[PDB]
């Protein structure tokens, strides 16, 4: 079995990508809106097999900004609450990219590798868990009057659990 | 550089001169580098590891004495010193105690059994 | 088989052979015999050889007995001195193990000749031969407290003209005395007796000349001057009590000195106290 | 090229442990002193009679303070 | 059989992981003067498993109180230390022979000495009974023996002055298990 | 293998290290490369790591429900926060000298291995034993008058954030 044996650094420049919510990407090759690990990656070390296992970690982070991103596309290309909802949304997410971004700085000007970069990011990968249960229950539903008070009150209802 | 000229910079470094003010001194160590320039002793850095450990004991500072053990590796993990036991001998003489008898314990080898 | 080896090559066999006896493990040829640990060599050997390795093994069996000191008068039943004389007594014993190493690998380079053996470990040869010579003159007569405190005292005036031996000898006196000068500045700057141990030179009892008494067999042989100053100083301290440094030199009497300047307190204390 | 970029990398190691055996030990050396005592320890110099120097030109820099 | 390999196996003896198999560790060739020193050697290895027996059995049962807590975790920090050594030798194994680690683990021959033979003198005791049987450990004399074992008690008599000074100033004794000397009655 | 193994030690089994779901991690069979003595202080060493491993998956799974024990889980990682940086330090240290072995990795470990093993049980009584509503602010209690100083440090942090939730409601209330 062939493999295409990629460098160290590289990987964590492609993990910077899936963080940001881009596509089309060497790694991490979504099929049917599921990101998913491609198979003949493989490092010097980490036996070819924990490679698969560390990435399929981060992957599942993926998924949680990948169907975000989609969302906020299907609101781009006056229902006055989900563009509302989205602008918010949104607003987290570019400072949440300016962080992940300014990483990248000090990759190409001090020694970094992957369980570096993975606990540097621990307050993030933290709080995105949150929206994929949040934002769970303001995709999984007809009428405009409906989706819009469930899910105003979810969030009323999600922010007592965390007092 | 050569050792003559290294040793004037020595002399200008603990004494603060320059080399046209400080040559008494100067004078004093080519006399006494000069005549003893070859080393005296076997030379090992074995011994002289065990006795900067048995110092560093002997001061209840018993957590710097598996500090240095660990710090005198990394001297043969790099590969940069060809003498390694000079250099551990000098500083181990200039070592002062921040707070007897030594014909009983264990003492380099005298090179005088080798016809040198 | 040496008979089949050449004389020049067949050295180069015994002397890495004899470098591991002078530790304690046995050897290929020269061996140790059951049990003043006896020897053999070999039937068929150069008789060039066997009159030199009888030289150098007086330092094997003058350590054979050494180690076997350690390992017993460590033993609690001994005595709080019998112990730091074997403590002591003990790092002489790891410097003669690095003096074992730093020849084996300067034989690999077969720098080491069995005529250069022979000259290399005289300093061990009279090291190990002064402590192999307590080691079985403590034990002979049994001593434990102050009788083998006196014993490294008279040891030490033999070698009065030495000056190698007798530097040696006030090692051990200074190392194997911290135990028993420190149940003394508590018998003497307060009335407090520990000694767990039977070893003290002033024991106690349960109408006042039978509280405390003398011991005479534990006594320093260098206090011998003292043993009456002692015993009233801290007597003393307790009928006041229940009322309501010193360091070991050699020809230096700073403690001798120091013992007066405490005993001449401690009446001035009691004395006043009934006046 | 790199070859001698590797070499000055694998010095500044070395005096950088070498100066932290030499804080533990509390020699009075610093930085500067102790490059000079290492250069001359390997041309091959006694020990014994460079540190008698060492001990007495700071012996005699105190009578002139 | 290279003096070499021998010096690869007796790296693990020293732990408890078996050449030289496992109460001595007989080792099965070879010449004599081999077999001696690997011997006294692998048998510091078999001292370690009695030390790491106690702070392994008495690490899973809840019932040996508080004390036996700051003795069985005050074993640890002594045996770290135990681990540094066997690091730095191994990195000298890539030279060290056999006669050149007598030196080396000549002083880690006493500390595995007295450890190893403090964990059988307290056995059954637990509380401040176990407090007060590695105190009579002290009366002994030998300075470097005193000042190991007058460190032990400094951790061990630690719980035990947790209690006094707050039976002292506060007056509530609280321990479910029976270690305090004072015994309160419902 | 350093790499390799310092990722086992995070979360993430491959195939030196495989994963079993009831036993734990351990090492598959014998290795050509390394020595075969080793193959023992490495099961040694993944004793360590089944406990983080069960640890972090029982602290996603939430599971049993109350705000104690959401806040105890909160808490069960800051303990474990010092776990996570002494692992990243590994790495650096082996990347600066290549002449570092395992027994200098397991040496490094040393107090993360005899905490783990006494906070193992604190967590098997709860999910053992339902232990629902603030009869958490007891069980965690009762264990930490524990001899062993490091544990005794340990779980005071966890009762230093529980109480946050009581002190919470309790103002809150009164």
């Amino acid at each position: 079995d062939d493999r295409v044996l990629v460098t160290e650094t590289q990987v964590i420049r492609e993990t910077l990508w899936l963080l940001s919510g881009v596509k089309k990407l060497f790694i991490f090759q979504l099929i049917d809106g599921k990101v998913t690990v491609r198979n003949n990656i493989i490092v010097t070390h980490l036996t070819h097999s924990c490679l698969r296992s560390v990435l399929e970690q981060i992957a599942a982070y993926g998924q949680v900004v990948f169907r975000l991103q989609e969302f906020i596309d299907e609101v781009m290309g006056p229902f006055r609450t989900y563009q509302a909802f989205m602008w918010a949304l949104y607003k987290y997410f570019i400072s949440f990219k300016e962080e992940l971004a300014e990483i990248e700085k000090c990759i190409i000007n001090t020694t970094i590798t992957l369980a570096i970069v993975v606990d540097k990011l621990a307050p993030r990968l933290s709080q995105l868990k949150v929206l994929h249960k949040v934002f769970s229950t303001g995709v999984a539903e007809t009428r405009n009057v409906v989706r819009a008070s469930h899910l105003l009150n979810t969030l009323y209802k999600a922010i007592l659990e965390y007092d | 550089k050569s050792p003559n000229v290294l040793l004037q910079n020595l002399c200008c470094r603990i004494l603060g001169r320059s080399e046209a003010d400080v040559a008494q001194q100067f004078q004093y160590a080519v006399r006494v580098i000069g005549s003893n320039f070859a080393p005296t002793v076997e030379r090992d850095e074995f011994l002289v590891a065990e006795k900067i450990k048995k110092e560093l004991i002997r001061q209840r500072r018993e957590a710097d004495a598996a500090l240095f053990s660990e710090l005198h590796r990394k001297l043969h993990s790099q590969g940069v010193l060809k003498n390694k036991w000079s250099i551990l001998y000098l500083l181990l003489s200039l070592s002062e105690d921040p707070r007897s008898y030594a014909t009983l314990f264990a003492q380099a080898l005298p090179r005088d059994a080798h016809s040198t | 088989l040496p008979g089949t080896l050449p004389l020049a090559s067949q050295e180069s066999a015994v002397v890495e052979d004899l470098l591991y006896v002078l530790v304690g493990v046995d050897g290929r040829y020269v061996s140790a015999q059951p049990l003043s640990r006896t020897f053999l060599v070999d039937p068929n050997l150069d008789l060039s050889i066997r009159e030199l390795v009888h030289r150098i093994l007086p330092v094997a069996a003058s350590y054979s007995a050494v180690t076997r000191f350690i390992e017993e008068k460590s033993s609690f039943e001994y005595g709080q001195v019998n112990h730091a004389l074997a403590a002591a007594m003990r790092t002489l014993v790891k410097e003669h193990l690095i003096l074992v190493s730093q020849l084996e690998q300067l034989h690999r380079q077969g720098l080491l000749s069995l005529q250069k053996l022979w000259f290399y470990i005289q300093p061990a040869m009279r090291t190990m031969d002064i402590l192999a010579s307590l080691a079985t003159s403590v034990d002979k007569g049994e001593c434990l407290g102050g009788s083998t405190l006196s014993l490294l005292h008279d040891r030490s005036f033999s070698y009065t003209g030495d000056s190698q031996a007798q530097e040696l000898c006030l090692y051990l006196t200074k190392a194997a005395s911290a135990p028993y000068f420190e149940v003394l500045e508590k018998w003497i700057y307060r009335g407090i007796i520990h000694d767990p141990y039977s070893e003290f030179m002033v024991e106690e009892h349960e109408y006042w000349d039978q509280r405390y008494t003398i011991v005479q067999q534990q006594i320093p042989s260098f206090l011998q001057k003292m043993a009456d100053k002692i015993l009233s100083t801290g007597k003393y301290l307790n009928v006041v009590r229940e009322c309501g440094e010193i360091i070991y030199t050699l020809k230096e009497r700073a403690y001798v000195e120091q013992i007066e300047k405490a005993f001449n307190y401690a009446s001035k204390v009691l004395l006043d106290f009934l006046m | 090229a790199a070859a001698a970029a590797a070499n000055l990398n694998a010095v500044r190691e070395t005096m950088d442990v070498l100066l932290e055996i030499s804080r533990i030990l509390n020699t009075g050396l610093d930085m500067e002193t102790l490059s000079i005592c290492v250069r001359l320890c390997e041309q091959g110099i006694n020990p014994e009679a460079l540190s008698s120097v060492i001990k007495e030109l700071r012996k005699a820099t105190e009578a002139l303070k | 059989i290279t003096e070499a390999a021998l010096v690869r196996d007796i790296l693990y003896v020293f732990q408890g992981i078996d050449n030289i198999k496992m109460n001595c560790y007989k080792v099965e060739n070879l010449s004599r003067s081999l077999r001696d020193t690997a011997v006294r050697l692998s048998e510091l290895g078999w001292l370690h498993n009695k030390i790491r027996r106690y702070t392994d059995q008495r690490s899973l049962d809840r019932s040996f109180g508080l004390v036996g807590q700051s003795f069985c975790a005050a074993l640890h920090q002594e045996l770290r230390e135990y681990y540094r050594l066997l690091s730095v030798l191994h990195s000298q194994l890539q030279s060290l022979t056999l006669r050149r680690l007598l030196v080396w683990t000549y002083d880690p021959k006493i500390r595995l000495k007295t450890l190893a033979a403090l964990v059988d003198h307290c056995q059954g005791r637990k509380g401040g009974e176990l407090a007060s049987a590695v105190h009579a450990y002290t009366k002994t004399g030998d300075p470097y023996m005193r000042s190991l074992v007058q460190h032990i008690l400094s951790l061990v008599s630690h719980p035990v002055l947790s209690f006094l000074y707050r039976w002292i100033y506060d007056g509530e004794l609280e321990d479910t298990y029976h270690e305090f000397f004072v015994a309160s009655d419902p | 293998m350093i790499h390799e193994l310092l990722l086992a030690l995070s979360g993430y089994p491959g195939s030196i290290f495989t994963w079993n779901k009831r036993s734990g991690l351990q090492v598959s069979q014998d290795f050509p490369f390394l020595h075969p003595s080793e193959t023992s202080v490495l099961n040694r060493l993944c004793r360590l790591g089944t406990d983080y491993i069960r640890f972090t998956e029982f602290i996603e799974q939430y599971t049993l429900h109350g705000i104690y024990l959401r806040a105890f889980c909160t808490g069960l990682d800051s303990v474990l926060q010092p776990y996570r940086q002494a692992l990243l330090d590994l790495e650096q240290e082996f990347l600066g000298d290549p002449h570092l072995s395992i027994s200098h990795v397991n040496y490094f470990l040393d107090q993360f291995q005899l905490l783990f093993p006494s906070v193992m049980v604190v967590v098997e009584q709860i999910k053992s034993q339902k232990i629902h509503g603030c009869q958490i602010l007891e069980t965690v209690y009762k264990h930490s008058c524990g001899g062993l100083p490091p544990v005794r440090s340990a779980l005071e942090k966890i009762l230093a954030v529980c109480h946050g939730v009581m002190y919470k409601q309790l103002s809150a209330w009164m």
